[PDB]
């Protein structure tokens, strides 16, 4: 079978705006292992976002981190747009700096 | 360090 | 204390977009320290941690064979595979692998393992007397049959009681700064009002290492694990992982709510409330 992967996205450390930061976005549990993560900002994606080394866990799923440096301010909204096969539509996650 | 004898399936 | 290598390997077919993609890493606990990438330009393993460059080349040389000679065997155990169950070869599939030893505060061997999947599914594992082998189907029975006849179990016991656990040993002398260094989590509960009649409190844990943690929620002492909404614990990306437990509580009532944190890097677990 396919298993849909969970969404996280978060901050390295805690959100202080004017202060750089790297934004994080975590899919795991996802099988097969193609998947496809953009961080965008204000909506539009973000460029030369890296990504973790495919790696999974002990129930064989599959989970990988996408990552940018960025300075969260009041203003700017960042989410994360997750496809996969299991999923009909890119699902959005918008970031919540209390989540 | 990884083993590096490989058995087929 | 105990600690663990583990290597990972993930062998992807993609039919009309060339050779199965072979893939692997390999971590000491929950530290990252070799990856390997059929599709890279020039495809080799590559330290990914500081301890590890200190390998010579001759390291180098012989652990990117292995993944070199490992790309064209999964690529041939994919089509094995795709024999054993009758497929076509039309479809993607995948096969994986995760096998290394677990040793103890003295370093002796506590445990190996050499488990392989198909399809994200258990196909054949090596059973803990690293001597039997547990196939899931009839498919994975067929290549427990060539296993038996070869004695694969015997030559993998050598390894995990000799070489995986010899150079675990080497790598936790070298990355001793970090690897035996267990980093507590950072807490906090925060509060968030939902409506006239509850409120959110969430137990923050954050920049700890290694992984392994416990969060948890009491209401008047008792267990809230039906109630408590558990996130999974994911990397920060400086090595440490962070984590949180939220629970929805009635207006008025914060303090006969109480966190419990249980991290190696703490002496004893910590019992947080709500501060106002």
């Amino acid at each position: 079978i396919q298993r849909t992967p969970k969404i996280q996205v978060y901050s390295r450390h805690p959100a202080e705006n004017g202060k750089s930061n790297f934004l994080n976005c975590y899919v795991s549990g996802f099988h097969p292992s193609d998947i496809e993560v953009d961080l965008l900002k204000n909506g539009e994606r973000i460029e030369k976002v890296e990504h973790s080394d495919l790696s999974f866990s002990k129930d064989w799923s599959f989970y990988l981190l996408y990552y940018t440096e960025f300075t969260p301010t009041e203003k700017d909204e960042y989410a994360c747009r997750v496809n996969h096969v299991t999923l009909s539509q890119p699902k959005i996650v918008k970031w919540d700096r209390d989540m | 360090e990884e083993f590096g004898r490989a058995f087929s399936f | 204390g105990s600690h663990s290598m583990r290597y990972f390997y993930t062998a992807m077919s993609r039919p009309g977009r060339g050779e199965p993609r072979f893939i692997t890493v390999g971590y000491v606990d929950d530290t990252l320290f070799v990856r390997f990438d059929s599709d890279a330009t020039s495809p080799r393993k590559e330290p990914r941690a500081p301890w590890i460059e200190q390998e010579g080349p001759e390291y180098w040389d012989r652990e990117t064979q292995i993944s070199k000679t490992n790309t064209q065997t999964y690529r041939e155990n994919l089509r094995t595979a795709l024999r054993y169950y009758n497929q076509s070869e039309a479809g993607s599939h995948i096969i994986q692998r995760m096998y290394g030893c677990d040793v103890g505060p003295d370093g002796r061997l506590l445990r190996g393992y050499d488990q392989y999947a198909y399809d994200g599914k258990d196909y054949i594992a090596l059973n803990e007397d690293l001597s039997s082998w547990t196939a899931a189907d009839t498919a994975a029975q067929i290549t427990q049959r060539k296993w038996e006849a070869a004695r694969v179990a015997e030559q993998d016991r050598a390894y995990l009681e000799g070489l995986c656990v010899e150079s675990l040993r080497r790598y936790l002398e070298n990355g001793k700064e970090t690897l035996q260094r267990a980093d507590p989590p950072k807490t906090h509960v925060t509060h968030h009002p939902i409506s006239d009649h509850e409120v959110t409190l969430r137990c923050w844990a954050l920049g700890f290492y290694p992984a392994e943690i416990t969060l948890t929620w009491q209401r008047d002492g008792e267990d809230q694990t039906q109630d408590t909404e558990l996130v999974e614990t994911r990397p920060a990306g400086d090595r440490t992982f962070q984590k949180w437990a939220a629970v929805v509580v009635p207006s008025g009532e914060e303090q006969r709510y109480t966190c419990h944190v249980q991290h190696e890097g703490l002496p004893k677990p910590l019992t947080l409330r709500w501060e106002p």
